[PDB]
RNA sequence: CGAAGCCAGAGGAAACUCUGGUGGAGGUCCGUAGCGGUCCUGACGUGCAAAUCGGUCGUCCGACCUGGGUAUAGGGGCGAA
RNA sequence: GUAGUAGCAAAUAUUCAAACGAGAACUUUGAAGGCCGAAGUGGAGAAGGGUUCCAUGUGAACAGCAGUUGAACAUGGGUCAGUCGGUCCUGAGAGAUGGGCGAGCGCCGUUCCGAAGGGACGGGCGAUGGCCUCCGUUGCCCUCGGCCGAUCGAAAGGGAGUCGGGUUCAGAUCCCCGAAUCCGGAGUGGCGGAGAUGGGCGCCGCGAGGCGUCCAGUGCGGUAACGCGACCGAUCCCGGAGAAGCCGGCGGGAGCCCCGGGGAGAGUUCUCUUUUCUUUGUGAAGGGCAGGGCGCCCUGGAAUGGGUUCGCCCCGAGAGAGGGGCCCGUGCCUUGGAAAGCGUCGCGGUUCCGGCGGCGUCCGGUGAGCUCUCGCUGGCCCUUGAAAAUCCGGGGGAGAGGGUGUAAAUCUCGCGCCGGGCCGUACCCAUAUCCGCAGCAGGUCUCCAAGGUGAACAGCCUCUGGCAUGUUGGAACAAUGUAGGUAAGGGAAGUCGGCAAGCCGGAUCCGUAACUUCGGGAUAAGGAUUGGCUCUAAGGGCUGGCAGCCGACUUAGAACUGGUGCGGACCAGGGGAAUCCGACUGUUUAAUUAAAACAAAGCAUCGCGAAGGCCCGCGGCGGGUGUUGACGCGAUGUGAUUUCUGC
């Protein structure tokens, strides 16, 4: 796969479309978020879950969220 | 191998055709790579000189 | 130290192939082993390939000498005759 | 000490079968095939074995993926000169053009005066 | 297997009457050729990385360790502190002699700068 | 086992020698795997078997050993005979 | 008849109990006692076998006893792909046309006695159809296109690209889930980002500015080694890669082993044991950094020469040193990645359930350790150790494009879209799936390989993993036998002959002649030691302003002790004095012989300068030697060396 260093980016990469899935899981000391949109897996890893949930909340509607396990 | 001789590589030029050709004369002693081998009738009396 | 107080280099062979014909061999084993002195990139890099090819190792240039020597007796007879055939009054 | 088997049924110690080994993550030792070496592209003249500086270096059939920046040198003569022909080249064809034009007109003074 | 060990590294088990190879099969001459000449060729830059010894008594000691001399580290160690009293036995004999070359000298120049000097 | 190169000490006026090292050449040597089959004139001899098995052996970096592919066929092929 | 006789004897082995069953020395489970012992009686294949694989069912055959069993019989199942391979390519060779020969089926022959390219982009005209703007299709025309000849030939050579986890009674890199990629293809050319918008002038505007004019734009940075996300370009030309032996050393990395600590579960507890055993993870791909390699560049010039390897070698054709660049990264961390995996503890769910849950999946050390891989560097060769399909780069410059506040010719940059047909895939791969008439002590090509002893992959004994003594069992312990072991005293007296047995063996310190081609002989002969324990002596590594922490297993010395016993089993050269033959290593009479026989290097002798020597041929001036040229081919004798070669 492939790693972001922007949240705008991985932003930009959620407007992306061909792109499905978001997999959100919850890691102990940071969180990432996981594209699954095509030939790639967007990863961006992040350490707040404030920033998480407001991340969360600038999330392309149309693109599934699924918070993993 | 087959042959206890050495073998040398000579290149050329075509007068005719865009072209460089790569000739094989038997290593006549003394020669060594590098050599400016002129061969042809009014050749230079030297060694490898046909 | 003087090891082997007669043989020299034919020490390899050991106790066999016969007498007169270890002496005769043991000119010629040095002759094509020796780093000889290049006449091209001044240092004593020349070594020969196979059999009538010599080489030296700087500046890669690859000169075809004798066959084990360096030279032959013939080799210095004939550039001694194909200058002196040459420079007889134009060729 | 898991004793461990071919992937594919090679079972010779072939040439193309040339491996090595790797760890899984269900802590298997598998056995695991390997490309052979990308030998580099050496220079024109063969002054000098030894491979050319600058060239990403792989398999002939690799070359058409890398980009072509990965395959050759910023230069003129640039992925096949050694570089340092490439300024032997320029100063043989600078000094043996200048002794055509001298020649042309010593020869012209040998037309000239005799 | 572990008591037993432990035992050999002591130094039991080790005699004459459990060795069944020639002892150089067991470490051989090369190997134990390599280690020291390790040893002793890095103790030698060491030296000279810092200011002990001179840039031209290393490659005179250098060789020397290339042949047989130096049986291990400690007698090349002792060795060395033999060589650089040597070097300052001869450097502090001979600076006494050329400062009073200095001294005759310059008072040869100082006959000569006087003397001149009533000259004129 | 220790061929050439090679260092270091020692003696010599030269030629070089003497000593400790380093080095790892060979149709080398003791041997395994492999490949062969000396001897017991052993087992076996309506056998395990239309030539084996056990001991004992030969060579074992070399004219080696072997798989697949291709060539040569009956007065013909092939042969270190 | 022989006859219920030979016979069911190669490689250590069974035992007790229990279940099903008419029926148990063999089938199944369980416990003990075992062996194969990592060059396996183990895990997987190429060849060949072709349903042998799996399941269920029966017990007349068959399995050389038996059977409740099977590789038997009967019934029913199973062998999934762009990236695993065949396909493609050429190698030694095999092979059609042209041509030759031949009574003839046909053979020779592979560029030879040949009009052996049907392709191209561009110019041109002519037609055609779409949206006749412009494109798209052919007709012929100017130009190049060694066509160096078709075509076949490897399931081990060349050959782009797949991984990790799970699943079945049976398959898996092939199905599922998850994560990658390669090669093609894309009219009205899918979407960015580059080539892309700079400058001069005037006009005014405090500027922001706009307007016009004109010019330039086939990219950038570093002295360099070369660097970046892209970087116009045909015919043709140059080169690289594909593309190389064998053997030594050595260094780097990984696997496995080994040392200490934690943690989890189990093993003993008669007495001890912070013990003993098991277990203790990160794929492809992308990025970062270690580490390694360089015969890569710059500064600058060293003799009192230095720099360095285990070994060399290195340099005024520019060393050490100071400072960079490239390439390799299979190493560590990171996205994938802990949501899986695994250990152990719980709890449901009759179930399907890739259940749910709690915890752990860590800290280091060491190496001539073994294997594998990458690299350095050297040795040997009258031994120089493959082609090609394909792919890339460079030099050239035919043309092509945009004309401005216009964006074009373009594009190996970042994505997006579509496909990837055809065949092979189970199993055994062997003391029971092959071949040997057979479930035959034979034969058959490789890969993976632990702990102890030890030089070692020797041999010996254990673990993981397998098996059940190899086509039978019960009782006894005669002769004869085949294997195997001892024997008082004498020691070849035995016999054709020391045949066979038996001595000697491993190691360190000692000591070594006759003879010689000075290499040898030679491990000559002949000796001395060897255990156990308790110690000392010596060999090191990383930091310092001459100390301190921590590390490998060897080498000598000494004491004491045992019943003079110590390579304590395995593992393992009897020795000399000599004569004949052969120089040696090698080879040979597969199945009655390994020899002195053959070969062999050495020495000679002879033919032949190519319209030729020697040979093949049914045929042609067809062939082999010949991708040759008297330091060569062809034909023989002799068989190292030294000294000799009579008439
Ligand atoms: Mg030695
Ligand atoms: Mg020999
Ligand atoms: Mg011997
Ligand atoms: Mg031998
Ligand atoms: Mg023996
Ligand atoms: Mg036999
Ligand atoms: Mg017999
Ligand atoms: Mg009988
Ligand atoms: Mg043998
Ligand atoms: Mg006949
Ligand atoms: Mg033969
Ligand atoms: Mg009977
Ligand atoms: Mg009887
Ligand atoms: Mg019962
Ligand atoms: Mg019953
Ligand atoms: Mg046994
Ligand atoms: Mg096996
Ligand atoms: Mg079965
Ligand atoms: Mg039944
Ligand atoms: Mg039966
Ligand atoms: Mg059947
Ligand atoms: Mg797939
Ligand atoms: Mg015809
Ligand atoms: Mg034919
Ligand atoms: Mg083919
Ligand atoms: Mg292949
Ligand atoms: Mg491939
Ligand atoms: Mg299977
Ligand atoms: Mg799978
Ligand atoms: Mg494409
Ligand atoms: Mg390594
Ligand atoms: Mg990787
Ligand atoms: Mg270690
Ligand atoms: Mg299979
Ligand atoms: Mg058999
Ligand atoms: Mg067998
Ligand atoms: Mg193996
Ligand atoms: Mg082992
Ligand atoms: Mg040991
Ligand atoms: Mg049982
Ligand atoms: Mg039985
Ligand atoms: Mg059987
Ligand atoms: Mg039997
Ligand atoms: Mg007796
Ligand atoms: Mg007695
Ligand atoms: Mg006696
Ligand atoms: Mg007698
Ligand atoms: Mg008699
Ligand atoms: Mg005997
Ligand atoms: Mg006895
Ligand atoms: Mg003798
Ligand atoms: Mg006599
Ligand atoms: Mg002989
Ligand atoms: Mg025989
Ligand atoms: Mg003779
Ligand atoms: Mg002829
Ligand atoms: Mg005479
Ligand atoms: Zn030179």
């Amino acid at each position: 796969p492939r790693k972001i260093e922007e949240i705008k980016d991985f932003l930009l990469t959620a407007r992306r479309k061909d792109a499905k899935s978001v997999k959100i899981k919850k890691n102990k000391d940071n969180v990432k978020f996981k594209v699954r949109c095509s030939r790639y897996l967007y990863t961006l890893v992040i350490t707040d879950k404030e920033k998480a949930e407001k991340l969360k909340q600038s999330l392309p509607p149309g693109l599934a969220v699924k918070e993993l396990k | 191998p087959g042959r206890g001789a050495p073998l040398a590589k000579v290149v050329f030029r075509d007068p005719y055709r865009f072209k460089k050709r790569t000739e094989l004369f038997i290593a006549a002693e003394g020669i060594h790579t590098g050599q400016f081998v002129y061969c042809g009738k009014k050749a230079q009396l030297n060694i490898g000189n046909v | 130290a003087k090891r082997t107080k007669k043989v020299g280099i034919v020490g390899k062979y050991g106790t066999r192939y016969g007498a007169s014909l270890r002496k005769m061999v043991k000119k010629i084993e040095i002759s094509q082993h020796a780093k000889y002195t290049c006449s091209f990139c001044g240092k004593t890099k020349m070594k020969r390939r196979a059999v009538g090819i010599w080489h030296c190792g700087s500046c890669m240039k690859t000169v075809a000498g004798g066959a084990w020597t360096y030279n032959t007796t013939s080799a210095v007879t004939v550039k001694s005759a194909i200058r002196r055939l040459k420079e007889l009054k134009d060729q | 000490v898991q004793r461990l088997t071919y992937r594919r049924r090679l079972s010779y110690n072939t040439a193309s079968n040339k491996t090595r080994l790797s760890r899984t993550p269900g802590n298997r030792i598998v056995y695991l095939y390997t490309k052979k070496v990308g030998k580099a592209p050496k220079s024109a003249c063969g002054v000098c074995p030894g491979r050319l500086r600058g060239v990403r270096a792989v398999r002939p059939k690799v070359l058409m993926r890398l980009s072509k920046t990965k395959k050759h040198v910023s230069r003129a003569y640039g992925g096949s000169m050694c570089a340092k022909c490439v300024r032997d080249r320029i100063k043989r064809a600078f000094l043996i053009e200048e002794q055509k034009i001298v020649v042309k007109v010593l020869k012209a003074q040998a037309q000239s005066q005799k | 297997c572990r008591k037993n060990t432990l035992a050999r590294r002591k130094g039991r088990h080790m005699g004459i009457g459990k060795r069944k190879g020639t002892a150089n099969a067991r470490m051989p001459e090369k190997v134990t050729w390599m280690r020291r000449m390790r040893i002793l060729r890095r103790l030698l830059r060491r030296y000279r990385e810092s200011k002990k010894i001179d840039r031209h008594m290393y490659h005179s000691l250098y060789l020397k360790v290339k042949g047989n001399v130096f049986k291990n580290k400690r007698i090349l160690m002792e060795h060395i502190h033999k060589l650089k009293a040597d070097k300052a036995r001869k450097k502090l004999l001979a600076d006494q002699a050329e400062a009073r070359r200095s001294k005759t000298k310059e008072a040869r120049k100082r006959r000569e700068e006087r003397l001149q000097a009533k000259k004129e």
